[PDB]
């Protein structure tokens, strides 16, 4: 807006990545409707539809305190940007973080605000139950004059998911952050992760992200994201055809699983000048990525019956972001060179996969060096 | 060059390179029968990746000091054999230079690497020039320092020991050098297995069956047997 | 002044009943420091007296495999309270001391009656929980003795719970001198330091 | 008769005061000697990857509970886990003869009769 | 006593070229099973190639077995137990460091799948229950042997 | 029956007209040798010879590319299978 | 009654002498009897059922094509149906430029071993414990021991004496918790709520104005002369489930069946004290009452 | 003769609608769940616990997502799991609370602000 | 037997000896 | 015995006569943090367990910035 902020220095490596958002436990955002629910009481059987999952479920998001958690753990250096209460859990949480190494200067304390804790009044308007908020949680309420630009000058990646656009708070503050990263130089991650509210309607959640959809030079959507986003029935009805007499191919023959590769053509109303990468995520199966000079998938897998008891899908998909992270900042190149790109993403399958064997997102995000020996235990050495 | 480091087992080529010539063409998958035509990709092996073991990591760290030269940079499968057939003379070596390092610069400055709050000048000429103006000797002096040693810090100076004598080489390796015996971290965690050692277990978690009813109340819940 | 020192260079206090002391000789001749070490080891662990408790008395029980109305344990927990008790004395013979206690309330080693000759090391040894008003009287009797053995009492007498030393090249072979360290951990009843002029 | 749960069964011939058992670099003497010679013969491997682990464990505080057949994770899984429990005891608490890089999972003992050490290193473990 | 001979996860040497001869005889495996399922090989040319080619990769790892004792690793302790005669011989040390090989079932024939693992590797579940084949089928015999 | 392997890396050398083609027992080419056959690999640093005895398996090519340790030639109750 | 192990798996016993292939996830390869009627009595592998016409059951997960409901996944095969679908036990890790469908597997078909792709695999087995007994299955490290070993092993921990303390092993299989579970040794609630009372002889525990009073078993003798002998795993104040742990029996601590010590060891010859499988032990074991044990005898 | 399992009931909207309409004593304490969500799993446990220790002087409900999604939207149900604690006294407003909170801060709201 | 067999093996020779090619106490008895 | 004696009676002589603080939650300036974290410093025990001599000698730490900590270290 004005000025600079802080003392410029050397910078130490890996670059710094900012994550902005809400700190919470656990909280996965994106609910959807299942149609294969499990005994309403009995949580073992609960497992069952970890390693049968909804499509939407495969390799679930969560809060961007995640991200910062996995992306350290991966060998990166990351910040927090958010709000908490001044209370006993609001110190849980940033205690969580400093032990994870994850920087907490840009975690501001409301000594008068209870941690996850949002005021709302039940009304019972047209014969049914409604809530409406009274007073936002303190997750939710950052300003943007308490943002630690010290933070935003130094980092290299600015994160942020679609959960603070619920929030009016938030919202105007996360377009102050974003405007001091881009001053500074930073690269603008959007990890979509729609929570519940923003999956009533494709038009109501196209026109609410579509300012934070622009800004971004990094996007990264599941695939359940980007074909309700663009037509969600067109995209069904191509996977449920079946040719009537003979296949057009081999292929077709053996009645596989569907990975369709999204065209650019396709990919076009959400492409903008400013977007370097979109990646589409299939889960850990398929990672499609879409560059402005070319696009492709990494192929990927996933084995959580190796585990059956253990197994746990939460936060799969925050180690896939935060592995992509890892790799941006350290080989810049991946932007420009394909084969590049493609080996470097092959790593945050690998953080993806090993993620889902432990119950709990932040207890079972992966190091470095495991994730690196996965790798190169299920690639053929050609393709590390 | 060649020839006289041959003659005196110093660190050369096992084949000499001006004496070394290529292999011409062979077939080419064209000229060839079906089973020895190589595989159009890569096939997965399971056995891809060379096994770690404690050769690797210690003819590494001897390259990096220049005890040993290897063929590449990374120790061959030959040159892991070759090192387990002769280890016991490197360490010998290593063990000599610690010996002789000791009777160089004298008890205090040797063993002040295992005494971190000892910040005074712990060299011969020091130990001397503090005994002139204090009348502490040499051995006085060292049994102060050591009066600033911790538990810990001694612990780790027992591989100092000379009924112990570890490995100088294995004594100074990082964790990132030592991790590389066994290959790194595990890809299945091993928070999965730790179990607190006074964990109460709770038998209504997820892993276990619903609690088993008593037989009698069974029978006369589902009306089988009368009061 | 002296040629040949000794000096503790730590000493710490872990717990009431764990003390840890480690000890510095230099400088001696080769072999010296290793026939010290071995004779020194033997001595601390298998030499050095202690003194607890060998036997009780119990008023109303018929075995000690029991219970009585009104303390939480039974009286087969007792013994092995009564076993864990850490005592301090220098002299010799069959010595009684004395629980005479009424409840409800918190059964400790600081409860004993004890004769001149004895003492308690940590008062805080939990005996038995009173939840009535009751009468307890136990009757003990206390030896000093080495090594390990109304209910007898399974007595084990050695305070020194380990012992370890190094030995360390002083330096250049002018008489290839050697630094003698001791390490001694006791329960308390002495310390690590009266240990090693004990043995 | 004694046994662990890998067949190994033992039958005590000999019962020795503290002072004259092996002992530790810690000084702490061992509680139990095994014969080494009956683990080639019988094949059961299985015991020496449970004795390096537990002691790390002890020292740890922690205990495991591992599920059978971990290589279909990858290649010498109980290997990597050993070693790397094993690694982190000896760093933990300081007590390097717990992890020796030359030879894991092996340290070397000393005679209580003697103090001299054996020649060779010995597998230790809980 | 004096010398203290033990027994630990490193002292269990597998020979250094087991990696390249699993992985070459897991190559023409999967060749000839291509081969097969295309109807150039028949079922019966498939199984003993699958038979021979790992009965040979085991035999091969178990002559060389001692002379990398003896060159390599002269006073290694499992080669010393076995070496001196003291106690075991090849083939058990052989199952420790080298490869199970094939089983046989109980009604005279081979198993097709080879245990191309060791006791120190740690075998896979399918590998350890053709090896329960053996362990009944042992004492079975021995019960036999001494009646 | 014995097993011939390559001694070092190298490209095989034989004349394929003194030898006879053959199908193996488990459906590979190969050749019978009823001769003393003379086999060359010429390594990297130098030229080694390898006798083939008759009756015995030529299970390489002339310029075949072999490996050390490689298997390159061998030296030489009904049941019922059900597909 | 030795101990908590010999009570739940003499009741899983299946009397009639080889491994038959239609064994696998139904009888235990390992878990016989040593003499004579070896392969005459065996025991029931852990996840086996009995199903609808005296057949054993064991349950696989099923690999479905695209267009199916599928709700469960898991489901019960008897003998007969298990030889005409394709079982792997593998693991899908695996990948080269291909795809993943394309990766072969071992697999179990037709009573034999093939090597399979991906795609064609009809059932997988996913359970750690499906192919073996309570016995085989508390041996940590198993797939590192020869199979022989595996069943002396299992007659072994058979033959255990409950110890007058009880610990937990450091190193464990995790089939520990579900041994004390079933075997009913320990006390579990009946009901829910908050525990007022305990003692060595009861625990009192009411939950929605009942109460409820748990006697605890004392100095009991066991069928072989083995003393049990319960202690309060709760306190004062303490809320419970029903179904959850109240008191510990003999050789079991916190809900975990424990059978024995974790105690220092080293591997070495002394002296032919421990020639062959002679055990050379500390005096330490003795004074420390490491393994003292209390047996009762009741004569008559 | 056989006590159940589980104490936290499993309620339609329109069952919660007639319960939070009615007249209560007790704070009236709501879970929104699905047998899919990992986390809910160890949020189902804290609950039946927190069931144990209020026995009667708290009213602990479950809603499932799958079958009430419309009404949970209009909840204001951002993520799962999702924790509604509802006053006795209507003129105070509720609370709605996100992620896995600890035991004992589900205690404090009750007691507090309950 | 294994305590014969280590008394009895010898000196290391050759090049497990001597790093270098080379291009001991006496007892009178 | 007079040699093992004299081995042990020298033993006899005499002579003559803040975990669960982190540096992030203290307002620090943008360059003490970033040089606090370029030594692997997290929290403040750590941060006491290191002199003020240890303290200057890392790269880019000066005289006032040390006084500033302990101005702001005074206040809580």
């Amino acid at each position: 807006v004005d000025y600079d902020d802080g003392i410029d220095f050397p910078y130490d490596d890996p670059p710094l990545v900012c994550c902005f958002g809400a700190v919470q436990k656990e909280f996965v955002p994106v609910v959807r409707v299942h149609d294969n629910p499990m005994h309403p009481d009995i949580y073992s059987q609960w497992k069952m539809l970890q390693w049968d999952p909804p499509e939407f479920g495969r390799a679930p998001g969560g809060p961007p305190s995640n991200v910062a958690i996995s992306h350290v753990r991966l060998g990166g250096r990351a910040a927090f940007m958010g709000k908490v209460g001044g209370d006993d859990y609001g110190e849980e949480l940033v205690l969580m973080m400093n032990k994870e190494r994850v920087q907490t200067r840009g975690v501001k304390f409301d000594e008068g605000a209870s941690t996850a804790c949002t005021r709302v009044k039940i009304k019972f308007e047209d014969g049914k139950m409604k809530a409406e908020t009274v007073k936002e949680p303190p997750e939710d309420s950052l300003l943007a004059s308490e943002l630690n630009l010290a933070v935003l000058k130094e980092a290299r990646i600015f994160h942020f998911n679609s959960e603070v656009l619920t929030s009016p708070t938030m919202e105007s503050t996360l377009f102050k952050a974003i405007q001091w990263s881009k001053k500074f130089g930073g690269l603008i991650f959007f990890d979509l992760n729609l929570p519940l509210p923003l999956w009533r309607s494709r038009n109501e959640t196209r026109k609410l992200i579509k300012k934070s959809w622009d800004e971004a030079n990094i996007i990264e959507v599941s695939q359940q994201e980007l074909e309700f986003l663009l037509d969600e029935e067109y995209y069904e009805r191509r996977r449920n055809y079946t040719p009537q007499y003979f296949a057009e191919d081999f292929e077709q023959t053996k009645n596989r699983r569907d990975y369709y590769h999204y065209t650019p053509e396709e990919i076009k109303p959400l492409w903008h000048d400013d977007l370097k990468l979109l990646v589409v995520t299939d889960g850990t199966l398929r990672l499609h990525y879409y560059t402005p000079k070319f696009d492709g998938v990494v192929v990927g897998t996933e084995d959580v019956l190796i585990t059956p008891f253990t197994c746990d899908r939460t936060g799969s998909g925050d180690a896939v972001v935060a592995g992509i992270m890892r790799k941006l900042t350290t080989c810049p190149e991946m932007f420009e060179d394909q084969d590049v790109l493609e080996r470097q993403l092959r790593f945050a399958v690998a953080a993806g996969i090993i993620s889902q064997w432990t119950i709990g997102a932040v207890r079972g995000f992966p190091t470095e060096s495991a994730t690196q020996n996965l790798k190169e235990q299920v690639y053929v050495p050609s393709m590390w | 060059g060649f020839e006289l480091d041959k003659k005196l087992g110093r660190p050369h080529p096992f084949i000499d390179p001006t004496k070394k010539k290529q292999i011409e063409t062979t077939l080419t998958s064209d000229e060839s029968w079906w089973n020895w035509r190589k595989p159009e990709k890569e096939q997965w092996s399971r056995w891809q990746r060379r096994r770690p073991d404690v050769e690797t990591v210690f003819l590494k760290a001897m390259a990096e000091t220049g005890q040993v030269k290897l063929y590449g940079k990374e120790p061959t499968l030959t040159e892991t054999s070759l090192y387990r057939a002769r280890r016991h003379l490197f360490k010998e070596e290593r063990l000599q230079a610690e010996r002789e390092r000791l009777a160089k610069e004298g008890p205090m400055a040797f063993y002040s690497e295992w005494v971190k709050a000892w910040k005074r000048d712990t060299s011969r000429e020091a130990v001397q020039k503090h005994f002139e103006e204090t009348g502490e000797d040499e051995n006085t002096q060292l049994i102060e320092m050591f009066s600033h040693q911790t538990d810990r810090e001694y612990r780790i100076m027992m591989g100092t020991d000379v009924r112990i004598k570890r490995d100088p080489l294995a004594m100074r390796m990082k964790e990132d050098q030592i991790k590389q015996i066994w290959g790194g971290d595990p890809v299945y965690p091993t928070i999965n297995y730790i179990q607190a050692p006074d964990a109460v277990m709770d038998f209504r978690g997820p892993d276990f069956h619903e609690p088993t009813p008593n037989m009698l109340s069974y029978l006369k819940e589902n009306c089988k047997v009368i009061s | 002044t002296r040629t040949l020192q000794w000096k503790c260079v730590e000493s710490r206090r872990d717990s009431k009943r764990l003390y840890y002391g480690r000890f510095i000789l230099s400088p001696l001749m080769k072999g010296q420091a290793d026939t010290i070490g071995i004779a020194m080891r033997r001595a601390l662990l298998g030499e050095i007296e202690g003194t607890c408790i060998t036997r009780a008395k119990f008023e109303n029980i018929p075995h000690d495999y029991s219970n009585i109305v009104g303390i939480q344990e039974s009286v087969h927990e007792i013994l092995m309270n009564l076993n864990e008790i850490v005592l301090k004395s220098n002299l010799y013979g069959t010595r009684n001391a004395l629980i005479c206690v009424q409840g409800p309330g918190y059964i400790t080693a600081r409860d004993i009656i004890l004769p001149p000759s004895v003492e308690i090391v940590d008062n805080t040894q939990h005996i038995a929980t009173l939840t009535e008003p009751i009468n307890l009287c136990i009757g003990l009797k206390i030896e000093r003795n080495r090594g390990y053995s109304s209910y007898p009492i399974d007595a084990v007498f050695m305070p020194v719970q380990n012992a370890n030393h190094s030995i360390h090249s002083y330096g250049n072979g002018n008489e290839k001198q050697e630094i003698l360290f001791i390490e001694i951990w006791t329960n308390g009843s002495l310390t690590p330091k009266e240990a090693l002029h004990e043995a | 008769k004694v046994a662990g749960r890998h067949g190994n069964k033992g039958i005590i011939s000999k019962i020795l005061p503290r002072q004259d058992m092996p002992y530790l670099q810690d000084g702490r003497p061992v509680d139990m000697v095994f014969n080494p010679l009956g683990v080639p013969s019988r094949m059961n491997v299985g015991q020496i990857f449970e004795c390096s682990l537990g002691l790390a464990g002890s020292l740890l505080d922690r205990h495991y509970r591992i599920a059978p057949f971990d290589e279909r994770y990858e290649q010498e899984a109980s290997r990597k886990l050993v070693f790397s429990e094993l690694y982190e005891a000896s760093k933990q608490t300081a007590n390097p003869w717990v992890f020796e890089p030359e030879y894991p999972g092996k340290s070397r003992i000393f005679d209580g009769r003697t103090g001299d050490p054996f020649e060779q290193p010995v597998i230790i473990g809980k | 006593t004096a010398t203290s001979i033990s027994l630990g996860i490193d002292d269990l040497l597998t020979i250094p070229s087991k990696g390249w001869l699993v992985q070459d005889a897991e190559q023409q495996s999967l060749i000839l099973e291509k081969h097969h399922h295309y109807g150039n090989v028949h079922a019966v040319e498939k199984l003993r190639q699958s038979i021979e080619i790992w009965y040979a990769t085991s035999e091969y790892l178990r002559q060389e077995m001692n002379p990398n004792f003896r060159m390599t690793d002269p006073f290694n302790p499992v080669h010393m137990m076995s070496f001196s005669g003291a106690r075991g011989n090849a083939s058990q040390v052989h199952q420790l460091v080298g490869m199970r090989g094939l089983m046989s079932d109980p009604q005279g024939q081979m198993i097709d799948l080879p245990i191309q693992s060791n006791l120190r590797e740690g075998l896979s579940l399918t590998e350890y229950i053709i090896s329960c084949y053996g362990a009944r089928k042992g004492v079975v015999d021995t019960a036999v042997r001494t009646s | 029956a014995e097993h011939v392997r390559a001694p070092y890396n190298g490209k095989i050398k034989f004349n394929e007209d003194l030898v006879h083609p053959t199908r193996t027992r488990h459906g590979h080419p190969a050749f019978l040798c009823y001769i003393d056959l003379s086999v060359i690999i010429e390594s990297e640093d130098i030229i080694h010879s390898v006798t083939i005895p008759p009756k015995s398996f030529l299970l390489v090519q002339n310029d075949q590319y072999v490996e050390s340790e490689q298997v390159i030639a061998e030296i030489r109750e009904r049941v019922r299978k059900y597909i | 009654r030795t101990n908590p192990l010999t009570q739940i798996v003499h009741g899983r016993k299946l009397s009639y002498r080889d491994i038959h292939p239609s064994h696998y996830g139904r009888i235990c390869p390992i878990d016989t009897s040593e003499g004579i009627n070896v392969g005459l009595i065996g025991s029931l592998s852990i996840h086996a059922r009995i199903g609808d016409w005296g057949s054993l059951e064991s349950p696989f997960y099923e690999l479905v094509e695209k267009s199916k409901k599928a709700q469960i996944r898991m489901l019960f095969l008897s003998p007969s149906q298990d030889e005409y679908y394709m079982i792997a036990a593998g693991n899908s890790l695996a990948l080269n430029r291909g795809i993943q469908e394309e990766q072969v597997v071992p697999a179990r078909y037709r009573q034999e071993f093939l090597t399979i792709a991906w795609e064609e695999v009809h059932l997988r087995s996913i359970f750690p414990f499906q192919y073996f007994s309570i016995g085989a299955s508390l041996i940590p490290f198993i797939e590192h021991n020869d199979a022989n070993r595996a069943l002396m092993s299992s007659n072994m921990q058979r033959q255990a004496v409950p110890l007058s303390r009880s610990e937990k092993c450091i190193v464990g299989t995790g089939l520990e918790r579900q041994v004390a579970l079933d075997s009913g040794v320990p006390a579990i609630a009946e009901h829910e709520g908050k525990i007022l009372y305990t003692d060595t002889e009861k625990i009192i525990l009411s939950g929605n104005e009942n109460t409820l009073s748990i006697p605890l078993i004392m100095y009991q003798r066991s069928n072989k002369n083995t003393c049990m002998h319960q202690k309060p795993q709760v306190r004062r104040g303490k809320c419970i489930k029903k179904g959850q742990i109240l008191a510990d029996g003999a050789a079991t601590v916190g809900g975990e069946l424990a059978l024995g010590k974790n105690v220092l060891v080293a591997y070495m010859p002394w002296e032919g004290y421990n020639f062959e499988d002679a055990v050379l032990i500390s005096e330490c074991l003795v004074y420390g009452d490491i393994y003292t044990s209390f047996h009762i005898r009741k004569y008559e | 003769f056989v006590r159940e399992d589980y104490l936290v009931r499993k309620l339609s909207a329109q069952e919660l609608q007639d319960l939070v309409k009615g007249e209560r004593k007790v704070p009236l304490i709501v879970d929104f769940y699905a047998t899919w969500c990992g986390p809910c799993i160890l949020m189902a446990q804290e609950l039946e616990m927190l069931a144990v220790e209020y026995e009667s002087n708290a009213m602990i409900v479950k809603v499932d997502t799958d079958d009430e999604y419309e009404f949970a939207r209009d909840m204001q149900v951002r993520g799962l799991p999702t924790l509604f604690f509802i006053s006795p006294d209507p003129s105070k407003d509720a609370i709605r609370t996100e992620g896995l909170i600890p035991l004992q801060m589900m205690r404090d709201i009750i007691d507090n602000d309950m | 037997l294994i305590g014969l067999y280590v008394l009895t093996s010898g000196t290391r020779r050759g090049i497990c000896a001597n790093r270098y090619n080379p291009c001991e106490p006496f007892f009178c008895n | 015995s007079r040699n093992l004696i004299n081995l042990f009676i020298p033993f006899l002589h005499v002579e003559e006569e803040f975990q669960y603080i982190f540096i992030d939650q203290l307002e620090l300036p943008p360059r003490i943090y970033n040089c606090l974290k370029k030594s692997n410093i997290h929290t403040l025990l750590d941060l006491l367990n290191n002199s003020q001599e240890d303290l200057i000698k890392m790269e880019h730490f000066h005289i006032e910035d040390v006084k500033k900590l302990l101005d702001i270290l005074e206040k809580k």
